[PDB]
């Protein structure tokens, strides 16, 4: 699904930011 | 648990004025900062179908969600479609939306400390929110 994907990619960039924070 | 809090950060990104509802002008400013160019977006979530978006129609529609959704991904960082990510196409996502999220970080800093806009705080304020 492209639209929830949309809305997913943003939600990954967001966690790699989280994630990365965490180091 | 906690991932209910990671999607309401997600929802708040979108949700700029935080009135609660993520409008269809406010999702089109974001796709426009991921390199994107929508009322059909709205509506394939809105289950109460007052044609904007809460939080609880954005945790079912993100919670269903969780392979195909990383190459979305891809191909929303992969501006020029060359099937690659450059350097350049991943630093410029990453900052749009890093800088968009320090924004948003920045105005619930300012609503917690209770200014939350038009207010101001003396130095005598301002020392007290810059320590402890
Ligand atoms: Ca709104
Ligand atoms: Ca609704
Ligand atoms: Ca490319």
């Amino acid at each position: 699904e492209v639209t929830v994907g949309k809305f997913y990619a943003t939600f990954l960039i967001q966690e790699y930011f989280r994630k990365f924070k965490k180091r | 648990e906690e991932q209910i809090a990671e999607f309401k950060e997600a929802f708040s990104l979108f949700d700029k004025d935080g009135d609660g509802t993520i409008t269809t002008k406010e999702l089109g400013t974001v796709m426009r900062s991921l390199g994107q160019n929508l009322q059909d977006m709205i509506n394939e979530v809105d289950a109460d179908g007052n044609g904007t978006i809460d939080f609880p129609e954005f945790l079912t529609m993100m919670a269903r969600k969780m392979e195909e959704e990383i190459r979305e991904a891809f191909r929303v960082f992969d501006k020029d479609g060359n099937g690659y990510i450059s350097a350049a196409e991943l630093r410029h996502v990453m900052t749009n939306l890093g800088e968009k999220l320090t924004d948003e970080e920045v105005d619930e800093m300012i609503r917690e400390a209770g200014i939350d806009g038009d207010g101001q705080v003396n130095y005598e304020e301002f020392v007290q929110m810059m320590t402890a």
